[PDB]
RNA sequence: ACCCUCAGAAGGGAGGCGAAAUAGAGCAUGAAAUCAGUUGGCGAUCGAGCGACAGGGCAUACAAGGUCCCUCGACGAAUGACCGACGCGCGAGCGUCCAGUAAGACUCACGGGAAGCCGAUGUUCUGUCGUACGUUUUGAAAAACGAGCCAGGGAGUGUGUCU
RNA sequence: CGCUCUAAUUGGAUGGAAGUAGGGGUGAAAACUCCUAUGGACCGAUUAGUGACGAAAAUCCUGGCCAUAGUAGCAGCGAUA
RNA sequence: UGUCCCAACGUUGGGCCCGGUGAACUGUACAUUCCAGUGCGGAGUCUGGAGACACCCAGGGGGAAGCGAAGACCCUAUGGA
């Protein structure tokens, strides 16, 4: 009567201090939008990040206000990086044989898009059966 | 000789434009100009061996 | 062409439509937002009446020029566009029509949807001085209206 | 018609700007404040240089527009908008409920703020709001 | 097809076909510019590179993010007190002790709470900074040059020889 | 980082591919990825290659479109109808 | 002898309002400005003040170093005729 997801929704993974420190930081000092410089005063300059280069530019001059430059000082703390928000170490699958030497507990897996809802279900029931959470389940009316 | 097939000649200033190759009131031959020729293209005569 | 922009019960609805009519778009939008909400009985009434010259249809935003009239309510420029009047008069005619044939009390429907969409220009060339030509075109106006039983 | 200040000032032989100074400070904390005897206020100098240059502003004008009050109703409370960002929100609050009388509209008398007294009898060199006004030409309602 | 409407082989309405007519004739898909109607936010006393970063208002179906707030406690970098006592200075004020103590960003635990609630997205308000972009130039917001807007098109390529 | 096509290895798709629209997640970033709607037939990944491979600009080109604007004109001529 | 002192009244067609028809020039963006200042020394946009409730009609054109034309003048090019 109502909509259930598939699989082990509520899994956490289990982090080291060091990393559940680092995953929390990451989230709260976040980053800037990195947008081109003034794509917002014309539609034909999309928000895609381009270096500025105009030799008077204010951005690439650094003036206070007219937003940051990319550099690697904004890089995220290596042992975190890349780290879907609930912790999780991402891993793209696209059937049940790429869950094969996935670790439920470090690991939650993303079934592709183009795969199909019969291909699906093999794979979700699949991996909930091996303590895989998935980040993209189907949501079924039991 | 592809888009090289025209006599079109560009205007100079004067008119308010860009100097541009034109017949018929259309732009033609250089590479900006739709129907015009391809700068750099793939060429018979390079070796591919 | 369009298609109906506004979901329509048809147990309590009837549509119309205009095609491509060549009128002013312009005088369109000012006459829809006039009439919209408005019963189709006094939507008739109040569209005779500006053909007669009798009542104004404010332009609230195609307005450049134009003067002011003093029955114009809450505004001050207005006009008496009386060709895409009569326009109306025919939608309103086929809508009303359809309403009676379905069971209706055509007249007493409310206008509960009405707008005019630019679908296009009939082009025309006009001969001008020093050997050019520029545009002289026609607008082509659809226009929309769902009757609603009050 | 009705002011509920909290804080009612007496400017009688008081210096102009430094009252207004402190009227200023206060209705920027939030408080409603109204000077009283404003024809009374002090401002010292010469009165003959003083004069000129209230006169030079009542000179200075065009279409845009450039008026300049005369009397010390106004003068005073010009005096105040000028230590006030009146074209800020929060400026053009704190101006807002600040009001300046000629006389004393109230039945409470208004209080002497600490540094903004003269003493006539120290002071032979400064001129009255009242005799400034009449100076510009004021009709003397006070 | 039939029916209704209409001056009407127009158009419209209803209806029939088909998986689909939002496949009904330049009839696969259907971006942007942009137009009509409409929803959210702002709006007829107020100021202009249109934003970036902070922080408030209001707005939010699901899914793809799940956090966030308050008491208290733990930890506690640089920094770092009040009060009190004693002692100096014409004075504002200072010194010594209390004391590198209390406090101290982040993070965590207990207990309580939020689900438009936290993130995020839209818009708006406040604060700080801020006179586009590219080019020319010693010097560009420039009263120097270029562009109305959007989409698509649009510039180190080949042979031979040399290094 | 992204684009085209070739090859080897290896996958996805009518139990709904590409594309498009809106929205969630990741990456300093080029850009990657998922969800929903539309769509209705194709689409990747890795590795080695190939190159008519990336645009905000050139009074750049072509197409489409807005404001201009319901504005100018639809008067003037010895033929005022 | 209205060229002038010194302008007036009148006539016809426009102009203005209404129906219909219906373009073009121009447009980086923002833009209610004014006085000073500053700045590549000739600013609606920077600074400081002043003024400023929104929208619309008619007008004569002060400003946008207005729009239209890659200055014709001057110089330069191991340019042309
Ligand atoms: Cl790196
Ligand atoms: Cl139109
Ligand atoms: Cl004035
Ligand atoms: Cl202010
Ligand atoms: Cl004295
Ligand atoms: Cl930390
Ligand atoms: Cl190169
Ligand atoms: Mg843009
Ligand atoms: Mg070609
Ligand atoms: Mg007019
Ligand atoms: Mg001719
Ligand atoms: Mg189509
Ligand atoms: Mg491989
Ligand atoms: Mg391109
Ligand atoms: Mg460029
Ligand atoms: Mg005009
Ligand atoms: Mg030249
Ligand atoms: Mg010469
Ligand atoms: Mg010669
Ligand atoms: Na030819
Ligand atoms: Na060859
Ligand atoms: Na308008
Ligand atoms: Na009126
Ligand atoms: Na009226
Ligand atoms: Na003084
Ligand atoms: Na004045
Ligand atoms: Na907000
Ligand atoms: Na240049
Ligand atoms: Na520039
Ligand atoms: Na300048
Ligand atoms: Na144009
Ligand atoms: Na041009
Ligand atoms: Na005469
Ligand atoms: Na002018
Ligand atoms: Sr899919
Ligand atoms: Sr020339
Ligand atoms: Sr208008
Ligand atoms: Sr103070
Ligand atoms: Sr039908
Ligand atoms: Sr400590
Ligand atoms: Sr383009
Ligand atoms: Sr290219
Ligand atoms: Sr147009
Ligand atoms: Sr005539
Ligand atoms: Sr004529
Ligand atoms: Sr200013
Ligand atoms: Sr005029």
């Amino acid at each position: 009567t109502e909509l259930q997801a598939r699989g082990l929704t509520e899994k956490t993974p289990d982090l080291s201090d060091e990393d559940a420190r680092l995953l929390t930081q990451r989230h709260r000092v976040g980053k800037p939008q990195f947008n081109r410089q003034d794509h917002h005063k014309k539609k034909r300059v999309s928000t895609s990040w381009r270096k500025p280069r105009g030799q008077l530019s204010k951005q690439r001059r650094g003036i206070k206000g007219k937003g940051d430059t990319v550099e690697a000082g904004f890089r995220s703390p290596t042992a975190v990086r890349g780290k879907h928000p609930s912790g999780f170490e991402e891993v793209r699958v696209h059937n049940v044989d790429d869950l094969e030497g996935v670790d439920g507990d470090t690991e939650a897996v993303r079934i592709a898009s183009k795969v199909g809802a019969r291909k699906r279900e093999r794979i979700e029931e699949e991996a909930e059966d091996a303590g895989i959470r998935v980040l993209n389940p189907t949501y079924v009316e039991v | 000789y592809a888009g090289l097939r025209t006599p079109a000649e560009s205007f100079g200033s004067g008119r308010g434009q860009a100097h541009v190759p034109k017949l018929d009131g259309r732009a033609r031959r250089v590479p900006q100009a739709v129907k015009g020729r391809s700068a750099h293209p793939p060429k018979t005569e390079k070796d591919r061996s | 062409g369009i298609s109906y922009s506004v979901e329509a019960d048809p147990d309590t609805t009837a549509k119309a439509m205009l095609r491509e009519r060549q009128m002013s778009f312009k005088h369109s939008k000012a006459i829809a937002r006039e009439i919209k909400g408005k019963t189709a009985g006094e939507a008739v009434d109040y569209l005779e009446a500006v053909i007669e010259g009798d009542q104004p249809v404010p332009f609230k935003q195609h307005n450049s020029g134009v003067g002011h009239k003093s029955k114009v309510d809450g505004w001050d420029a207005g006009r008496y566009p009386e060709k895409a009047s009569k326009a109306f008069l025919d939608l309103l005619e086929n809508a009303v029509g359809n309403a009676d044939h379905q069971g209706f009390d055509g007249e007493a429907m409310t206008i509960k949807h009405v707008a005019a969409h630019k679908v296009g220009e009939q082009q025309g060339r006009k001969p001008r001085a020093m050997g050019r030509a520029s545009a002289w075109n026609s607008p082509q106006v659809d226009v929309e209206l769902i009757l609603e039983e009050p | 018609a009705e002011f509920d200040a909290d804080v009612i000032v007496d400017a009688r032989d008081c210096i102009m700007g430094r009252v207004a100074s402190q009227v200023a400070e206060q209705a920027l904390d939030g408080e409603t404040v109204a000077v009283v005897n404003a024809e009374r206020a002090v401002i010292t100098g010469r009165e003959e240089q003083i004069v000129e240059k209230y006169e030079k502003r009542v000179d200075i004008g065009n279409d845009n527009g450039y008026f300049y009050p005369k009397r010390p109703d106004g003068i005073f409370k010009r005096t105040i908008r000028g230590m006030l960002p009146h074209k800020k929100q929060r400026g053009r609050e704190a101006f807002e409920s600040v009001r300046v009388y000629l006389g004393n509209p109230y039945d409470e008398d208004g209080e002497v703020l600490d540094g903004t007294s003269l003493d006539r009898l120290s002071n032979i060199k400064f001129v009255t709001l009242g005799e400034i006004s009449e100076t510009l030409g004021a009709n003397k309602t006070w």
